[PDB]
């Protein structure tokens, strides 16, 4: 098992940050990649063994450090935007087959300025009678306005039991104002249960957006509270025909 | 032509087709290793391939080494919706004993197989808590592509993708929403967009 945090981050450009990866196996090599559309993963760094450290492909703006062969740590020390990026920390198997372990992706946004940074808004629309009538089945439409960055994940939960059946997500969220720079972001979900299901008002329908927003270390001067890392809900009951 | 060529990039398949994906070179490779990776997941190793023209099978996966060392493909047999997901072929290529080069992928998308398409836009009605009308256009052929856009008030969404542990009510949908008065769906949903023969019920 390879261990990266965070798994989210958000930092204004220039200001220094360090991304930590550790592992339990003993393993000798480490290096870390950047995953961006239409560059596959490239290599920023790799470490073949403790105190020994070199570039990889995509250096530029990154540091390490290999004092320990546990510990990989990743140092922007000026976040410039085009750092913004989904980094994975590799360690080499030491078997007869010599793949890679990787940890579970730091999502990295840098932002001109943290006043950026908006939670979502969440909004439920209930099933159309007209589609009870035509299908014997009921769509609950989810909608999530106004975030940025774009870090959410949307669940579904009915009588308090996230749901996987029924439930169809858009791919990627769309950018709200995309003549601009710092567009916030819009993503829908459907969830689709039997018309009886919907029917029935002892059932409890939750749309959950997580959102991955500023941490503690944070400074925040803004009148409107803090974007911090919190869940935007939007439910429905059941309604009886 | 790049080390590792993978293809195809994108695949979108319908849950029970067969498929096929393919990883070329024009190196010869002591072994290859396949990758998944699901959102918000690092990369999971699946096999690694040694011996010349080898077959290995991961359940409904089936990986072959071609005699050259120089391929691989990835068949999976009745794709399912937890098949969904990014599909990378590495190696040690270009002088490297320690360093993995990674094909750029297949991104695979399994989508519902719909028997009898039923393409309709549902008028929903307003939420309490928001300003806009949105149509939910629903019950189209996997066949059917519905792109994102934002034209002036009315945003379109991309059509969705099956939640990959989706067991029932598997079916496609894309919304569109508009916060101006006296919004029509039709206005979204036109003739550029969705099948001529769509179901518009009044509400
Ligand atoms: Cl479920
Ligand atoms: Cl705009
Ligand atoms: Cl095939
Ligand atoms: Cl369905």
């Amino acid at each position: 098992q390879v261990t990266q945090n965070p798994r989210y981050l958000i930092t204004v450009t220039g200001k220094k940050l360090t991304v930590t990866c550790s592992q339990n196996m003993n393993h000798e090599y480490m290096s870390w990649y950047r995953q961006d559309p239409g560059l596959g993963l490239r290599q920023i760094y790799y470490s073949m063994n403790v105190e020994v450290t070199d570039k990889g492909d995509v250096p530029e703006g990154y540091k390490v450090s290999r004092k320990e062969k546990r510990n990989f740590p990743l140092i922007l020390e000026s976040p410039s935007p085009n750092q913004t990026s989904l980094y994975f920390c590799a360690s080499r198997l030491t078997g007869r087959v010599h793949g890679y372990t990787f940890g579970s992706g730091t999502r990295l946004t840098v932002v001109e300025d943290l006043k950026n940074v908006f939670p979502p808004e969440v909004a439920v629309f209930e099933p159309s009678e007209a589609e009870i009538s035509h299908t014997q089945k009921a769509t609950l439409v989810c909608l999530a306005t106004g975030f940025y960055p774009d870090h959410v994940e949307l669940s579904w939960w009915v009588n308090g039991k996230e749901v996987h059946s029924g439930v169809c997500t858009d791919p990627q969220p769309l950018k709200e104002q995309p003549a601009l720079n710092d567009s916030r972001y819009a993503l829908s979900s459907r969830l689709r249960v039997s018309a009886t299901f919907w029917q029935n008002p002892r059932n409890h329908f939750r749309c959950q957006v997580q959102f991955y927003g500023l941490s503690e270390n944070d400074e925040w001067t803004q009148d409107r509270a803090k974007p911090v890392t919190q869940i935007v809900s939007a439910e429905a009951w059941g309604r009886a025909d | 032509m790049q080390l590792l060529e993978q293809s195809p990039q994108f695949l979108s398949i319908q849950e029970g087709e067969n498929l096929t994906v393919y990883c070329n070179s024009s190196s010869v490779f002591s072994s290859l290793q396949w990758y998944r990776q699901e959102p918000g997941e690092g990369p999971v190793l699946l096999v690694t391939v040694v011996t010349g023209g080898e077959v290995k099978k991961l359940k409904r996966l089936t990986f072959q080494f071609g005699d050259a060392r120089k391929d691989s493909s990835l068949h999976i047999t009745a794709a399912q919706p937890g098949d969904t997901g990014l599909y990378l072929c590495a190696g040690y290529g270009g002088g490297s004993n320690y360093k993995l080069t990674f094909g750029k992928g297949t991104l695979l998308t399994v989508n519902p197989y719909i028997q009898n398409p039923d393409p309709a836009v549902y008028q929903l009605r307003d939420s309490k808590s928001s300003d806009k009308s949105v149509c939910l256009f629903t019950d189209f052929d996997s066949q059917t592509n519905v792109s994102q856009s934002k034209d002036s008030d009315v945003y379109i969404t991309d059509k969705c993708v099956l939640d990959m542990r989706s067991m029932d009510f598997k079916s496609n949908s894309a919304v569109a929403w508009s916060n101006k008065s006296d919004f029509a769906c039709a206005n979204a949903f036109n003739n550029s967009i969705i099948p001529e023969d769509t179901f518009f019920p009044s509400p």
